[PDB]
């Protein structure tokens, strides 16, 4: 979670709004085990 | 480093790039909450939009930490500071900062 | 030899030649005696950039200007005690991942006609996480701090903020406003909590001793211009090894606005200043059930 | 060297022999291979009498018959998990005087018609002491423990307590009692805290496992004729380095009269059993808000 810790300060002329990109990655200690099919995506019709 | 979409609320096509960033502005001063999302690569939100989390589709079991990077995307005048907390788990959704 | 070595300057570093005519070293004259930590210097200054090179305790971490704007409070960094100055024989307990970390206390909001907040040490954390729990379980605490308090401005907003830290900030009263009242400040205002207490005389301090003088206390500046944060390491400064983490603060974080904030009508008027501070080499002894206060 | 080291087995201290054809280790045949922890050793059979002639743990100390009376749990001393066998990267808090010391839970009854009462660890300790805030406060925790049931009878009652640890002592229920409902146990009874739950079926131990056998499991007898309590030193079992504290539970607590208590008209009837026990070497990691559940 991300909570301000103060605020969001701009003087005269600044956007009042501005955006955050969060990138995520992986450290060197990561590993993974045990391959398998995925489901983030699944295609239901056949491929023309 | 992947975008980690946060903002994972749009669902419409001409709003679909505004789930890379998600919005900060001025607040009341009080630790108001900006943004929450879950610390699993491989669960469904806004982690499948990163290669982990796509990559981690593919793979039942990981191990080892992970790096979030925040980049802030205002103005040279914009100022500020935020707590990004990761909570371990068995901690709820903090109620406040 | 002849003598009893009890008196005030024995175990001291200066060599001191006296005049005694009695069994007590305490009896004789005065006599004669046979960077620098008041000026509140830098970790630069103090030769500590290696622990400095990145503040991360714990599981926190901080970014601002390293080494040059890091306040050493009296020089000296916080450290455990150490076995000849402490005089409880129970061990006492050294999470230091659980309560050496930064916690964020509170978000004031600094405004042009701000007077100024202070904040008690531990007083802010009794009720805060692991460190509050320890604090609350354990008769005896002692810890440093590492108090980063961050105000950011853009660079088209003004003002300073004397970020400082009074060891045993007394607080004293209006005493009825005429002076013949003697009243006590309540607990709310001694001890006001992670949530702070506004000033209502910041020129006197609420203590009837000038701000004009605070620096010399451990402090820095938060000239906006400058910098946009204020870090001070201050140690565990006491009379005693241990102290109760509730019933008595070692210091007091007075952050007060000396040049008030002023900026046009366009810009952010919600300048909020934020309260991140971090336990350092926090010890807990004299175990119980858990008190509040 | 052609061929993936990744059976079950490797890691092991025991040579195997096997045929393999293929890349994989685990496709080879189970092959040939090319005091005793089981019986539930005193300290004095596992060489530990050091540690133990006084039991004194944090800031708290039990009296008891030495070494010989002292069941070591599968002839292991709790210890801190090793850099190898564990996972998380983030480092654990050792408190070691306010989370290893004996906690004494409660005094329950023993009866002419007992039936016999179980406890779950940590569950017991979860809410209770500077252990269970660091217990709510952790994601991760990992803990032996020194288990001292007391039941102090004179010499002319008569009685036998298998003091038993099951290490993932699941509790099944009666399924309705024909054994055809799929009933599930409740929190209260999977998980029943500092108070413990009465055993249902002393028998089948609430899980459908003889008690006769309940001995191949850490255990001491508290005979009432020959000693008058049990301590047993369970270290922690599970096939992760850490676990939570609040949903999983290592072992439970057996304490189950098999010879029942008898005694004639005039002695006291109040025969009370009391749970002394003391985490050894508690380990926390994974530090967040503290959750109860």
């Amino acid at each position: 979670s991300i909570w301000y810790q103060t605020n969001y300060v701009v003087p005269i002329g600044a956007p009042n709004t501005a955006y955050i990109i969060a990138l995520a990655a992986a450290q060197k200690n990561f590993t993974m085990k045990l391959c398998k099919d995925t489901s983030h995506i699944l295609q239901t019709a056949s491929i023309q | 480093e992947t975008i980690l979409e946060v903002n994972n609320v749009p669902t419409n096509a001409t709003s679909l790039m505004e789930r890379l960033r998600f919005p900060v502005s001025a607040q009341a001063g009080k630790g108001e909450l900006c943004a929450v999302f879950r610390a699993d690569p491989g669960r469904d939100g806004p982690w499948q939009s990163t290669m982990l989390g796509q990559l981690c589709g593919y793979y039942t079991q990981w191990s080892g930490s992970l790096e979030v990077t925040f980049m802030f995307t205002g103005s040279f005048m914009a100022t500020g500071k935020m707590l990004i907390a990761y909570t371990p788990p068995g901690g709820p959704l903090p109620k406040d900062r | 030899s002849h003598e009893n070595s009890n008196s005030a300057t024995e175990g001291s570093t200066i060599n001191y030649t006296t005049i005694n005519y009695y069994k007590d070293s305490y009896a004789a004259t005065a006599g004669k005696q046979s960077a620098a930590p008041l000026k509140s210097p830098s970790a630069e200054a103090c030769g500590y950039s290696d622990r400095v090179a990145q503040l991360t305790i714990g599981n926190s971490t901080i970014t601002t200007q390293a080494a040059a704007n890091i306040i050493v409070g009296y020089g000296e960094w916080p450290s455990y005690c150490s076995d000849d100055d402490a005089t409880a024989v129970d061990k006492p307990t050294r999470p230091d991942v659980s309560v050496n970390r930064f916690y964020t206390l509170d978000t004031k909001l600094w405004e042009k006609s701000s007077k100024g907040w202070y904040w008690k040490f531990p007083d802010v954390l009794t009720e805060t996480g692991v460190f509050g729990q320890n604090a609350q379980f354990h008769y005896l605490y002692r810890s440093g701090f590492c108090i980063h308090v961050q105000c950011n401005a853009s660079k088209f907003h003004q003002g300073a903020l004397l970020v400082a830290i009074l060891p045993e900030y007394v607080i004293g009263t209006v005493a009825g406003g005429t002076g013949t009242e003697d009243s006590h400040p309540p607990y709310i205002q001694t001890q006001p909590g992670a949530d702070g207490f506004e000033l209502q005389h910041p020129y006197v301090l609420d203590a009837g001793i000038p701000i004009s003088q605070l620096t010399v206390c451990p402090h820095q500046w938060i000239n906006l211009r400058t910098n946009n944060c204020a870090t001070i390491i201050v140690p565990y400064m006491n009379t005693l090894p241990f102290d109760s983490a509730l019933n008595h603060c070692n210091f007091g974080l007075l952050v007060v606005p000396i040049s008030p904030l002023d900026f046009d009508q366009g810009a952010t008027p919600v300048i909020p200043i934020t309260i991140t501070l971090a336990p350092m080499c926090s010890e807990f002894a004299g175990l119980r059930q858990a008190v509040t206060q």
